[PDB]
RNA sequence: UAAUCUUAU
RNA sequence: AUCAGGAAAAUUAAUGUAUACCGUAAUGUAGACCGACUCAGGUAUGUAAGUAGAGAAUAUGAAGGUGAAUUAGAUAAU
RNA sequence: AAUUUAAUAUAACUAUUAAUAGAAGGUUACUAAUAAAUUAAUAAUUAAUUUUAAAACCUAAAGGUAAACCUUUAUAUUAAUAAUGUUAUGAAUAAUUAUUAAUAAUAAUAAACUAAGUGAACUGAAACAUCU
């Protein structure tokens, strides 16, 4: 239910001008856990509306459809969320593929080295972020981790 | 009703056939609808299809809130602030000064302070029948530039009088939507960034979540060939 | 009388409007023999036993996993005073799936460390890079 | 040691005591379920301790 | 259209 | 439709009055339906017959 | 003569499959063993697909009386089961032949010779079976001529080392997979 | 009778 | 007795077992199926008060379930 | 400035002629959503073109099946590791969960025309069998 009401009146409902569904871009910069929570809130809202909508259609035989419109809107937001979740995974996969191509990865490493590392006019913080980003090294063991260690050692030697 | 139809999509082909009636038998379809509807409900204007519907604010020449002179009607040469458009009909509902009809109405739909069943109600009217005002009426308006509106929160066009483009007819500033609902997230939380593309090693959303996100047994996603597969194929 | 308002013989049925109709219409769970089993896509869960029983296979049973820390402040709708945001991916043919863009984002993260974007910082903003 | 139904009952009680699931959770993890449910009004045949 | 108008009128009366 | 049994009871909130809620008010749609039935199924001299 | 009932036959032109292209919906389980026979497989006297009929299909024509009362008859070829010696295969191959075909074989001096004649006419009047036989014979002849050297052990030597290297990185490695990897190398 | 050719293992 | 009477799918012991889905109304000697009709036709099975009797025959009929989409008079000839 | 004739639509077929190119249904629901790229023309539009997302089940052929069902299990297996974890005199045994590797499947796709195999009877002959 919503505020323990058998049915939300027109005044109890959120008006159409005040309410908007989520934008895909807005969703795109939200964390996974947050997105998951949002989805479940949406689902809960739909359930509340679905109960109410059913009552309206089955018993009173209305064609007022505000609840239905709300449910549709929520459904739109949900699929947008689903899309952004898929899209993020795809983007990650593409990045992985790009990194797997060796020359490109080497070029990227060189670029990283040139601008921000080994320069003056923070570094440790960058390294710790870079470590997490590119290799499996937080503060467990693998070929990638080893490679990252070697790279770090090389950087230290340079500096 | 006692229906249950609304929790499913049953008899789909039949529904499609009914829904997408041929346009040359549209008078036949609507004749009986007209008969069915009471006088206070029914409208004279044609219910246009969603294809031919003014969705953009360029397609509508006028927005709810702007001031318009009425013509080609009973209440012609009358200024009226347009109250709200009807989406299905492609028409505007004007204020008290616009065109109306006096029709009997049941006590379910009575306004507070009514003696008789008879009530005057505003008829819908097309954008063709009414012209803008600024006092000076505008013959026709054209759109040439565009900009982000502060109040509307959209990249709206510039309403310019036809011929001389510098004479801008400005948009009507809408009413302030004072939002106080439990189902609308506030501006700060709605937009706060909690994700960043950081890791190449760890994937952002877990492996057990993927089946919900996309169909792993998708018939559409064809596999790529290999050398061995080619060799097998070719004699 | 079957119904007292109809005293005389109109061509009305004992029940319903028409006896006849399209017989060729898909079967449901209710129809057919005792042996006719349609099913409703509900239970490819476990395995049927040799004796006629059933044994659930829990690794093939649907759980509905909910987040442990529910962000309740996220709502199904956004406040309409917030404009709908718009991303722009100029200089990236792949768009949001572009690997170059992703690499750039990673680099930015490394340099700065979780800095919020134009849209995230300013609610009045409507267009953005990321 | 003990029969099957009794074991099941014991398990259920244990789960209740925990505040964990009173039932064996499956492995097929659905993160983003799209299913909705309509809470119905109670019939004469049901009690206040039921919901359909 | 009529129903929407009636709703608007009710809202106006309320406020 | 799935009934459940639960360890705490529950009773629904009481349905609203016709005057209170806008939507939960079956008079209007039923009246409209009746009017439609009258008008489509009106044949000859029942056009003159006054409406219910 | 002509080979009308053979050379009229048309088969669906398979598109040339590049290594990087997308798959077809129905890819077969077991690979193609034999080469594609230009003229498919006969769709009329399917009796003749199993043997060396020498492009001799069944005729249909008219039984005609003294009254010239026409009645439909068919004219079958003089088919015969015959186990004939292949020098190349070092075994006798038993098949259905037309008596004509047997005569041709005898003239040419062997069954292998008959199969392997380079003329298009022969190819046409070989069956699908006949084509397969030809392939078998020709391949065998090629093998006889040219044994591999005139590598496997090296692969076998390297395999365990490769597996160990894979394990050291973290992954396991099978033979079959190793073979697949180092076929073109 | 290593022409055909039936059967069985 | 002659009429000679189906098929086909282990054992302990150890260790499990948080219990799938589907039929479930009413109608079924019928107005709710087949017979163009609410059609004296057709439609499978077990029950099927007691008292009688050889009996599920025949009488009755406790309980149950009915009393019907024609009534009211009239009862010539037929 | 109004109406009127004729012409023109997303909104007829049919016939000819010229040009052009050679292609999902259905069922019902846990409904089956799309995102972007520059170029030119005109900050936003618009054209064209490139790409990209999702798309339940059924429609002979994973295997059934009394179409939209059911059975099978790639949210699997085989590992390897990571960690809490057990029988166990670290230590070899397994229990998840989690990674990573490696291993598979995904036929609705026309009709007309064309070529080939087979090949009538009525009818015609004023009959009729040759012949048609």
């Amino acid at each position: 239910f919503s505020n323990k009401k058998f049915i939300r009146s027109a005044d109890d409902l959120p008006p159409s001008s005040h309410i908007r569904p989520w934008s895909i871009p807005e969703l795109r910069h939200k964390s996974f856990n947050d997105l998951h929570s949002l989805w479940y809130n949406c689902l809960r809202e739909q359930n509340v509306l679905a109960r109410e909508n059913h009552l309206l259609k089955n018993i009173v035989g209305s064609t007022h459809d505000e609840f239905s419109e709300l449910s549709n809107s929520i459904r739109t937001t949900m699929w947008q969320i689903r899309h952004v979740l898929n899209e993020r995974e795809l983007a990650y996969s593409a990045s992985r593929e790009f990194l797997q191509d060796e020359s490109e990865r080497k070029k990227f490493l060189d670029t990283l080295a040139n601008d921000y590392f080994l320069n003056k006019d923070e570094v440790a913080s960058m390294l710790t972020r870079f470590q997490l980003a590119i290799f499996g090294i937080s503060e467990t063991v693998d070929i990638n981790f080893i490679d990252g260690i070697k790279f770090l050692a090389n950087l230290k030697l340079q500096r | 009703s006692g229906s249950y139809q609304h929790l499913s999509n049953v008899g789909s082909r039949v529904m499609k056939r009914l829904g997408n009636r041929p346009k040359n038998f549209l008078p036949h379809s609507e004749k009986f609808i007209k008969k069915s509807t009471p006088e206070f409900m029914k409208s004279d204007l044609k219910e246009v299809d969603e294809k031919t519907s003014f969705k953009s604010e360029k397609e509508w020449k006028f927005i709810p809130g702007d001031r318009v002179v009425v013509m080609s009607g009973a209440s012609k040469g009358n200024i009226a602030v347009i109250k709200s458009f009807d989406k299905r009909t492609n028409s505007f509902i004007l204020d008290e000064n616009g065109p109306t009809k006096t029709v009997p109405v049941p006590k379910q739909f009575w306004l507070e302070g009514q003696t008789s069943h008879m009530i005057t109600i505003p008829v819908s009217i097309l954008g063709k029948d009414l012209r803008l005002v600024a006092t000076v009426a505008v013959r026709d308006v054209s759109f040439n530039g565009s900009y982000y509106d502060a109040d509307y929160k959209k990249v709206m066009p510039y309403r310019c009088v036809k011929g001389q483009p510098d004479l801008i007819i400005p948009w009507p500033k809408p009413d302030p939507i004072d939002v106080q609902t439990n189902l609308a997230t506030d501006p700060v939380i709605a937009r706060e960034q909690t994700f960043w593309v950081d890791s190449v090693v760890r994937n952002p959303i877990p492996k057990k979540a993927i089946p919900s996100i996309r169909n792993p047994h998708s018939k559409y996603k064809r596999g790529t060939l290999t050398a061995k597969d080619i060799a097998k194929l070719v004699a | 009388l079957t119904r007292p308002w109809k005293k005389y013989r109109d061509g009305e049925l004992f029940y319903g409007l028409s006896k006849v109709g399209n017989k060729r219409v898909p079967l449901t769970t209710k129809q057919g023999n005792k042996t006719m089993y349609k099913g409703t896509r509900a239970s490819g869960i476990g395995r049927h036993t040799k004796f006629g029983g059933y044994v659930i296979n829990w690794k093939k049973v649907r759980t509905y996993v909910t987040p442990d820390m529910v962000n309740f402040e996220l709502k199904p709708y956004v406040n309409a005073n917030v404009p709908p945001l718009k991303h722009e991916f100029k200089g990236f043919s792949g768009g949001p799936l572009d690997p170059r863009l992703q690499l750039l984002k990673i680099k930015e993260y490394i340099v700065n460390g979780r800095v919020q974007s134009e849209g995230a910082t300013d609610t009045s903003c409507y267009k953005e890079r990321g | 040691d003990i029969n099957v139904s009794e074991k099941i009952y014991k398990w259920t009680k244990a789960g209740i005591e925990q505040g964990k699931e009173h039932f064996k959770v499956g492995g097929n993890k659905v993160y983003f379920p799209k299913a909705r449910i309509i809470l119905l009004r109670p019939n004469a045949k049901h009690t206040p301790y039921q919901a359909k | 259209d009529f129903m929407s108008w009636f709703k608007r009128k009710k809202q106006e009366e309320h406020q | 439709k799935m009934t459940i049994e639960m360890e705490e009871p529950f009773i629904w909130p009481e349905e609203p009055r016709p005057d209170e809620n806008s939507f939960w008010d079956s008079t209007t749609p039923d009246n409209m339906e009746k009017y439609r039935e009258e008008r489509l199924n009106c044949l000859g001299s029942d056009a003159n017959k006054p409406g219910t | 003569r002509q080979w009308r009932l053979i050379e009229t036959r048309k088969i669906a032109k398979q598109p040339n499959y590049q290594v990087g292209d997308a798959k077809p919906l129905h890819m077969p389980k077991e690979r193609k063993k034999f080469p594609d026979y230009k003229y498919g497989e006969s769709n009329i006297f399917k009796q003749s697909n199993k043997g060396l009929y020498g492009g001799s299909f069944v005729q249909f024509g008219n039984n005609i009386s003294e009254s010239k009362a026409k009645t439909r008859k068919k004219w079958l070829p003089n088919v015969v089961k015959k186990g004939l010696w292949s020098e190349t295969l070092n075994r006798k191959i038993s098949i259905k032949m037309t008596a004509k075909v047997l005569k041709t074989i005898s003239k040419e001096g062997g069954i292998d010779n008959y199969l392997t004649k380079e003329k298009s006419a022969r190819i046409k009047e070989l069956g699908p079976t006949g084509w397969k036989l030809r392939y078998r014979v020709l391949k065998r002849k090629d093998e006889i001529e040219n044994p591999p050297h005139k590598r496997r052990r090296l692969m076998s030597f390297l395999y365990p080392l490769e597996k160990l290297e894979y394990r050291s990185v973290g992954k396991d490695l099978n033979y079959k997979k190793f073979v697949e990897l180092f076929a073109d190398v």
